[PDB]
């Protein structure tokens, strides 16, 4: 077993207003059967389109996640993945500032 | 460049198996093969090469036959293992050639850690292999037609292939998009200092140059971050650097890439530029890291 | 060579058997078994290379269990058989082609009889030859005929002089049966001996027919009229006759 | 069925040529056997066929095999009689002990005498114990020709029927009254 590895990030610099494309980007996990969502607000994004699954020279699988967006300074974005090296799943919030 | 065909077979119990496949030409995927289809998929226009209808037509004919008979052949060698099948069961493959004259290469993973190998005529474990794979590899490598065609795959079939592809997917192994950076701000682990972020996105080729300057002077806190992929297969940076708090002003991010002729791309922290980008970024901040 | 056990058994129908494959070269270590039904169709049913190895199969209609026990040991249980089999044993090296060989066992037959009632050993007779065959052909032909049993497992030699022979003998390829339309039909079978015409007319010449049959066991419960119908031979000769 | 045999039954008289058909669609077509079961026996293997244009000569037998087509054929130069027996085409999965066989229908062969001048003539014959029981011989009759024996065949060799019957006035002269019999039977008086 490895952990999967959540990384969120925008397309473009992030303005308000403007739209946008969310990337979620998920690696460095074993074996490679995983559950992605992207969530806005809580409630599930309905299309988030995949790239397919890669695995790397060091043989732990990585997939992209991706949906278009329009940022608001109140909505909030985030990315939940659910992974058997994990009790319970975990969702990652994006973070514009980081 | 370095064509590599990437395969991963997942075993869960007795009747139970899938087997997907993707194809990489340096940072470009060429193919996917899922389970679920019968046949190959193209994901470019170049991704058939030079060679023709035909040639192609055998060698999927060829990879089909393998599919299957590969998915029976794992569940019979599964009875050997200690201890006796031990489900669930990952398998990885990875075959390709590396461009320059070139280098043919298939290599095999089990549970995630690579055990065997091709190389020359037959099969064989790498150093720390378990032992029980001993018997397996003697059936495998009684197989001569097995064993004939893999080499004629390592050996003429790939690099002559990828010196297609190569030649036919000149003009999208050429293309070149700018870079945009943008600069953001968070604190730091440590009490009184700050953490600045330097943004690069949507750059091909991959390879990319980014520091935090005081002019002259590279910043040598400069942690350049991991290359993550965008959706239209450009690739996404960000360096980060530690300062103290008034620190920040005479900083500026440098951006070096070959779309970009001579002209870098610097943004100074603080610049008139940098103040109208961060007004169009605010927001609440919940929930931050 | 590669030894199958036993060579033949008549199975109650709701009953199971046992089956081995002792393999006496651990240099071929590929066992696996094979099915033939009653229709003479082949078909593959289990591959086992490590000891401790057990599967389990569903065909119509016979139901199988196989282990392999020990490195030399092969085992198959055959349970609620519905129509009778016959199983094949098979060993072979990693290679098999080239550097051959696969190689093939002598079977068992099992054969699946309702009752056991059912079961009874054949009468024999011996036809001695026509005065007339003699006479138009300087030859002379011994007729075997073995009739009412059940079931269709017989095998047919002839004697002349104590001696066995295979020169002037054609029996029959399998038996037939007496009522073709009734399931539980008793069958016949029958032979030939054809010598010259002198050799039969000495008085001293003396021809045997035997027939071995195979049916139950001094392991079968059995209590009724007539006799217990064991795995026996019966016979029938004949003398020569001068005129 | 993934291998088919043609056909399913075949005659041929001693001596002559004879032709077995096999054509399969297992994939993937290693490499592809021919057994000869005698009735009542075990397999026999009469040769073994690998590369894509094949061909194998074992004495008196010799088979090819085309794999684009997926199809073979077996041949037998100068057939006897203990050439009855039937001939099971089958195909390899694999080229290693991974692989699994297998099998055609079978044809089967049966191997008709050449008898020059025949002698067709119907015998009766009587139980050695007595009595009154008795059996009809039918004897060299050419192969194109009440419990009725089906046709067997000698080694001077001989096609020979009998015929057995437990009622009241069978007789011999119409034992074969359900058959073919050559106009110049002799039919001796009993
Ligand atoms: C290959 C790279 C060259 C570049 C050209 C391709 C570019 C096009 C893109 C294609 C994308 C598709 C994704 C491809 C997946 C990557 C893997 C590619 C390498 C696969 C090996 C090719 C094997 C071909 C031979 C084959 O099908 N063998 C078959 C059939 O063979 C039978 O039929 C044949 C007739 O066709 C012969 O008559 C043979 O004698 C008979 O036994 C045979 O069954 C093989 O044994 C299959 C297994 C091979 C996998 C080896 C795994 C080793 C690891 C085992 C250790 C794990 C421990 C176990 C618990
Ligand atoms: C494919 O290339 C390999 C080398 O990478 C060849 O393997 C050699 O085989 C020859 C004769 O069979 C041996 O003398 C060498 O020792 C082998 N080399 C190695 C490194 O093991 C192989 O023969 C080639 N196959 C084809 C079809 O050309
Ligand atoms: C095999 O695995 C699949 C998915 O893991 C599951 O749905 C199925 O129930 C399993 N079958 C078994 C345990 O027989
Ligand atoms: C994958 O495809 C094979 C056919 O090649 C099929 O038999 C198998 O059940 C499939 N598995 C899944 C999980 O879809």
């Amino acid at each position: 077993q490895k952990t999967p590895q959540i990384q969120v990030y925008s397309r473009h610099p992030p303005e308000n207003g403007k739209p946008n494309i969310l990337n979620c980007y998920v690696t460095q996990f074993h074996p490679p059967h995983i559950e992605i969502q992207m969530l806005k607000n809580g409630k599930k994004i309905p299309k988030v389109e995949m790239s397919d699954m890669s695995f790397s020279k060091d043989w732990s699988f990585y997939i992209l996640a991706h949906t278009e967006f329009t940022p608001t300074e109140t909505d909030t974005y985030a990315c939940r993945v659910k992974h058997a090296s994990m009790a319970e799943p975990k969702t990652v919030y994006w973070d514009r500032d980081m | 460049y370095t064509f590599r065909c990437l395969q991963m077979s997942s075993f869960a119990n007795r009747s139970w198996s899938r087997t997907d496949s993707v194809v990489w030409l340096g940072d470009l995927q060429t193919h996917r093969w899922s389970n679920d289809s019968a046949t190959i998929s193209f994901t470019k226009p170049w991704s058939q090469g030079k060679l023709s209808n035909q040639q192609w037509e055998k060698l999927q004919h060829m990879f089909q036959v393998y599919r299957v008979s590969f998915t029976r052949d794992i569940q019979e060698l599964v009875k050997m293992m200690s201890p006796k099948e031990d489900y669930p069961i990952e398998i990885q493959l990875s075959a390709g050639c590396e461009m320059y004259a070139s280098e043919s290469f298939l290599h095999v993973a089990f549970q995630g850690k690579y055990v065997v190998r091709f190389w020359g005529t037959s099969w064989q474990t790498v150093p720390g292999a378990p032992s029980w794979l001993d018997l397996p590899i003697k059936v495998l490598n009684a197989d001569q037609g097995t064993s004939a065609t893999v080499q004629m795959l390592l050996n003429d079939t790939c690099p002559l292939f990828v010196r297609g592809l190569l030649e036919a997917g000149k003009s999208d192994l050429e293309k070149q998009e700018k870079p945009v950076a943008w600069l953001s701000s968070v604190p730091s682990s440590a009490h009184g200092h700050r953490q600045l972020v330097c943004h690069v996105s949507g750059f091909y080729p991959k390879p990319v140059w980014v520091m935090w300057m005081r002019g002259d002077q590279e910043q040598q806190g400069t942690h350049r971050g991991d290359f993550l992929p965008n959706a239209d297969e450009t690739w996404y940076l960000q360096a980060t650097l530690d300062v103290e708090a008034g620190e920040e002003a005479g900083l500026a991010c440098r951006v070096k890439h070959s779309s970009l002729g001579g002209q870098d791309i610097i943004l100074y922290w603080g610049s008139l530029h940098h103040i109208l980008d961060a007004q169009k970024m605010v927001w609440n901040h919940r929930h931050h890291h | 060579l590669l030894e199958q056990n036993p060579r033949w058994r008549l199975v109650p129908r709701g009953q199971a058997v046992n089956l081995r494959c002792i393999l006496k070269n651990s240099q071929y270590p590929w066992m696996s078994w094979y099915q033939q039904d009653l229709q003479k169709q082949l078909q593959w049913l289990f591959t086992l290379r490590s000891p401790g190895d057990k599967e389990v199969k569903s065909l119509p209609g016979a139901d199988y269990l196989a282990t392999r026990v020990t490195d030399t040991e092969l085992r198959l249980q055959v349970a609620n058989m519905s129509q009778g089999r016959t199983l094949y044993c098979t060993s072979s090296a990693d290679h098999w082609t080239n550097t051959g060989q696969l190689y093939f066992g002598e079977g068992s037959k099992l054969t699946v009889l309702e009752d056991l009632k059912n079961v009874f050993p054949p009468e024999v007779a011996v036809f001695e030859p026509s005065e007339a065959e003699i006479s138009h052909t300087q030859k002379a032909t011994l007729v075997c005929l073995a009739t009412g049993f059940y079931p269709d497992h017989v095998e047919l030699s002839w004697w002349v002089n104590g001696k066995e022979v295979h020169s002037g003998v054609s029996t029959d390829p399998q038996p037939l049966k007496e009522q073709p339309a009734l399931n539980d039909s008793r069958y016949a079978l029958s032979s030939r001996l054809r010598v010259s015409a002198t050799f039969w007319q000495n008085p001293r010449n003396h021809f045997r027919c035997q027939v071995q049959f195979y049916g139950l066991s001094e392991n079968d419960e059995w209590t009724q009229d007539r006799a217990k119908p064991v795995t026996q031979i019966v016979s029938a000769e004949a003398w020569g006759r001068a005129d | 069925t993934q291998v088919e045999q043609s056909p399913q039954s075949l005659v041929v008289r001693q001596g002559e040529n004879s032709v077995l058909q096999c054509n399969y669609s297992v994939t993937p077509d290693n490499h592809l056997r021919w057994f000869k079961q005698d009735t009542g026996k075990g397999l026999v293997s009469l040769t073994v066929l690998v590369d894509q244009k094949d061909k194998t000569s074992n004495g008196r037998y010799s088979a090819t095999l085309d794999k684009d087509a997926k199809h073979s054929t077996l041949h037998i130069t100068a057939t006897l009689l203990d050439d009855t027996a039937t001939y099971i085409c089958v195909v390899g999965d694999r080229g290693s002990a991974l692989g699994r066989l297998h099998f055609g229908a079978g044809t089967q062969l049966i191997v008709i005498p050449d008898i020059q001048n025949p002698d067709p003539a119907v015998y009766q014959l009587r139980d050695s114990k007595s009595s009154d029981k008795s059996v009809c011989l039918f004897t060299d009759f050419d192969s194109q020709t009440v419990y009725i024996t089906d046709k067997t065949v000698l080694d001077f060799k001989s096609n020979s029927a009998v015929a057995w019957s437990n009622k009241s006035d069978f007789a011999c002269a119409n034992a074969f009254n359900n058959s073919i019999i050559p106009e110049d039977t002799f039919f001796p008086s009993p």
